[PDB]
């Protein structure tokens, strides 16, 4: 699966 | 309910089993992740042979051994089996959960 | 328009300047990211002091603002980051908020 959290 | 997408983190609080968790609404993730720091130690996890690919790659993340009942404040409910990952800043509600909530994205 | 959130990747096609790009609607990101493989080489890039915490990279960024335009002729400005080795372009909340997109359940 792909996971994009970039706080 | 209705939440506009803004610069702020789009956020959702619900129960997983008997515990309340708050997390980031993340249409960008296929799966749901709970930060290990938040994970009740008596809840069993298992190894996986799966890979979580994004900006980088997290090999073999742990996963909840059992399905959890998710419940929202309106008593909608269902099941998810989230991954449990350390060093994360927020819990991430992925599309596995969001699709069960019948959530739509709409512009005027 | 109306898009349900399903297991399938939620997708959006729009123009950045004069080029068409397709990308993933990514409420998890504050910023928009175009894969470098898709980035026109004549569009100037810059280093940034930004750190992208993922599941960690220091992205380059568009030197200029780009006009985004959607198929309904809504438009605005974004300055996306440009990162190699990504599978999809990621539409972040920087763009999604300019589109006045709402999330709603019955």
């Amino acid at each position: 699966p792909y996971v994009f959290a970039m706080t | 309910w209705v939440q506009p997408i803004t610069a702020q983190k789009p956020s959702l609080t619900l129960w997983l089993d008997d515990k309340m968790f708050t997390g980031l609404i993340n249409t960008g993730a296929d799966v749901t992740i709970i930060k290990l720091e938040d994970w009740p130690p008596n809840w069993p996890i298992t190894d996986t042979l799966t890979n979580l690919r994004g900006i980088g790659q997290s090999n073999n993340p742990k996963q909840s051994s059992k399905y959890l009942t998710w419940r929202d404040k309106e008593n909608n409910s269902g099941l998810i089996k989230p991954f449990v990952i350390p060093n994360l800043p927020v819990n991430l509600w992925g599309r596995d959960l969001l699709s069960q909530m019948k959530i739509m994205m709409a512009s005027p």
